[PDB]
RNA sequence: UGAGCCUUGAUGUGUAGGAUAGGUGGGAGGCUUUGAAGUGUGGACGCCAGUCUGCAUGGAGCCGACCUUGAAAUACCACC
RNA sequence: AAAAUGUUCUAA
RNA sequence: GCCCGGAUAGCUCAGGGUAGAGCAGGGGAUUGAAAAUCCCCGUGUCCUUGGUUCGAUUCCGAGUCCGGGCACCA
RNA sequence: GCGGGGUGGAGCAGCCUGGUAGCUCGUCGGGCUCAUAACCCGAAGGUCGUCGGUUCAAAUCCGGCCCCCGCAACCA
RNA sequence: CUUGAGUCUCGUAGAGGGGGGUAGAAUUCCAGGUGUAGCGGUGAAAUGCGUAGAGAUCUGGAGGAAUACCGGUGGCGAAGGCGGCCCCCUGGACGAAGACUGACGCUCAGGUGCGAAAGCGUGGGGAGCAAACAGGAUUAGAUACCCUGGUAGUCCACGCCGUAAACGAUGUCGACUUGGAGGUUGUGCCGGCGUGGCUUCCGGAGCUAACGCGUUAAGUCGACCGCCUGGGGAGUACGGCCGCAAGGUUAAAACUCAAAUGAAUUGACGGGGGCCCGCACAAGCGGUGGAGCAUGUGGUUUAAUUCGAUGCAACGCGA
């Protein structure tokens, strides 16, 4: 989420670009999925869940 | 001593508590101030005011050196994680490159054991 | 409640000095129904506090209300077992209320002779920011700004 | 990089007050266009009360003792 | 956040 | 016995020009009890005496007690 | 033969240092609960193994006895 | 004889397997720079780290393990399982045209092999995680949940073990029987028209106790195999075989009960989810519990202290 600020641009904006950045690249759901160990028949078991309810 | 008006915000923000450090472009530290020091210990080491409070309280530490161009690398899933550059920006300083430094691991080591609460 | 349908009851303006404020008061410091000794009492002391303030016989009620009301209150809200104490903004009508509760209060708590002079003294200390009224809004303003991480 | 020594430059705002004044002092006039009260800029310290300033512009003034301090103004000047 | 248990038969 | 340290609150510790920094205790507040945290309150010859300057714990003198090192230890 | 101990109903302090009997559990009374346990608020409960002596005063200090823990009991 | 089965020709996709090498991110440690008083953790704390300079930030180095994004009720494999990139060796599947052999097939007791994780032996390795273990909390207790650490183990080579909710709780092979919407792989003709393979969801007839299955059948049939005969005792004892051991496999009986069970229905309940309400909270005012007296009750007492009410919904109640 490198972003320099643009050329005379305010602030709020520019970390509201910076929030939807990091928004886009998923960090914050990377390091939540990340903090404890899911079992891969646990993994799979959400998986399998998220697509039935998807469906 | 030494003014140097090119620093760099680092904000280690944690589900716990929140750490603002204002070091300078080579990495090396000026300044540091936590939310566990502001003045606050528990439910209120980890809001988005004690973040605030902490930076707001960390720029102030830095007044001998430069203060013209800080810039942010925040870093960590922390409550008080965009509370720190409001303060950062209204002490007075411009931030050039705000950054995310968070460090993911391409796979990496295993997660601890999910708690059973 | 959980309908709240509740509006506002009209309340009848102090016959001597024609202000709402004044029989709010009056009725606030009322004790087993009795209007007429609540009156006396609050004529009696507001006149004593126009003599020793020289201000008026409202103006200077108005004036030591304002050293006691609370611009802020703090109300509960439990969590995980602990209090999360949250500020909040208190309404104008709530802390006109606030203060004049706690300024009947506290000179109900006091050691004059009679409610009159106890009650004159407590309007007299409250416009000079000693009174005990006043020691309590302080506190609660401190401690609803102690915990202000949790105003969200 | 300390320790010690010898010298310079200021430091040390109980309480009054014009005064970020410890003691002591030959003794109360030098300084000045050998560019001076008023200065912009830059630096030191500050419990920020008040001192020093490299130079510019600027032009030539600054003025000690006298009065409230326990003490007297760095106007010249000596030892801690 | 902590929050254990409910004598035997009968169920009117 | 000498040298090096001191004697400050219910308790632990600073500081010629102010008696203080914190911890206990009481209370208010939330809260089921215990909480952390928030706020209010005091707790003094600063060991005794003598000189000091516009006063003194602050510079010093004579002592008492409280801790270390060393020496005599026949 | 030597040492230690005996204190509410139970388990432990107070004994050195004579004048100041405490902690936890238990019990009683009231709370919470539909009741019981837990929890909360109050209270009672040991003149200290017994006897003798000193002392103004003894659980304490000193002797005798009783009970209980250890320790010792070796050379033939 | 060629239609079942197989061989050859070209091509396609794939985390299929074995071996070797390498890349980036991150976590740990080591050193060094800056810097100062907290980090860490929780519901709150504390143990634990820190003025011997932690945490934070930057630089260099070491080592181990796993491969973010791609990533997909996607793909491959008989099952277990398989996920960075590259190379070497190698198994299978599928498609389009043909040519070839000519029943060479299906199933399979015993037998043999493969077989997650944990575990075992020997030799390495050890970053993170983490049985056992220690400490701090929580609690009436807490040999737990939570926190701080942490050893086997997790990793590698070889050799054992041979069990799992090893599950689609659905043996394998073949034939037949309306459809819809997709996914992923080939393919012809001309962006559409067809055609095969594997796979996901819904659903018709039919089947089923029902739930549901439904061309990938739990429908209609055929071949062979394994298995069941009430619940406990018990997948246990004894014996046999296997194993270094843990144990695995084969596998009873006496005794005892009148049930055990599966699916679904109506309620009730949930420290399940919603949408509401009530002096139920919140906001307030006044009380009770303390005192004296009145009254009722329990208990006690007495010759009797009549009987009844005795959670809310008995106790100034019948009275
Ligand atoms: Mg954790
Ligand atoms: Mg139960
Ligand atoms: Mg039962
Ligand atoms: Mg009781
Ligand atoms: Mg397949
Ligand atoms: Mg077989
Ligand atoms: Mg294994
Ligand atoms: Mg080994
Ligand atoms: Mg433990
Ligand atoms: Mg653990
Ligand atoms: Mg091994
Ligand atoms: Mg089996
Ligand atoms: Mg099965
Ligand atoms: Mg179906
Ligand atoms: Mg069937
Ligand atoms: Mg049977
Ligand atoms: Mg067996
Ligand atoms: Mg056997
Ligand atoms: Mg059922
Ligand atoms: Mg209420
Ligand atoms: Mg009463
Ligand atoms: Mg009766
Ligand atoms: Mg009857």
């Amino acid at each position: 989420p490198v972003i320099k600020v643009r050329e005379n641009e305010p602030f709020d904006v520019a970390l509201r670009r910076f929030k939807r950045s990091c928004e886009k690249a998923g960090v914050l759901a990377e390091v939540r999925r990340r903090e404890f160990y899911e079992k891969p028949t646990t993994e799979r078991k959400r998986a399998k869940a998220s697509a039935v309810k998807r469906h | 001593r030494k003014q140097v008006s090119d620093g760099v915000a680092h904000i280690h923000a944690s589900f716990n508590n929140t750490i603002v450090t204002i070091t300078d472009r080579q990495g090396n530290a000026l300044g540091w101030a936590t939310a566990g020091g502001s003045g606050f210990r528990g439910s209120r080491k980890s809001t988005p005011f004690a973040a605030q409070v902490a930076a707001e309280r960390c720029a102030d530490a830095v007044k001998e050196y430069g203060i013209k161009n800080l810039e942010v690398m925040v870093k960590g899933p922390g409550p008080g994680r965009e509370s720190t550059i409001r303060a950062l920006n209204a002490a007075g300083f411009r931030i050039t490159n705000i950054t995310d430094v968070t460090p993911i691991p391409h796979x990496g080591c295993r997660p601890p054991k999910k708690r059973r609460v | 409640p959980r309908r709240r349908v509740i509006g506002q009851r009209k309340i009848l303006p102090d016959p001597k000095f024609g202000s709402e404020l004044l029989a709010k008061f009056v009725n606030i410091l009322m004790v087993d129904g009795k209007k007429s000794t609540a009156e006396s009492i609050v004529y009696s002391a507001l006149e004593t506090l126009a003599q020793r303030s020289g201000k008026s016989e409202l103006e200077a009620f108005e004036v030591a209300l304002e050293n006691v009301r609370p611009t802020v209150e703090v109300k509960s809200r439990r969590v995980g077992g602990s209090t999360y104490q949250v500020p909040v903004e208190v309404r104008p009508v709530r802390r006109n209320a606030l203060a004049m509760r706690w300024i009947v209060e506290a000179a109900r708590k006091r050691g004059d002779k009679s409610m009159a002079l106890r009650l004159a003294n407590e309007l007299s200390d409250a416009a000079e920011n000693k009174g005990t009224a006043v020691k309590k809004r302080e506190d609660v303003h401190r401690m609803a700004e102690a915990n202000k991480a949790f105003a969200h």
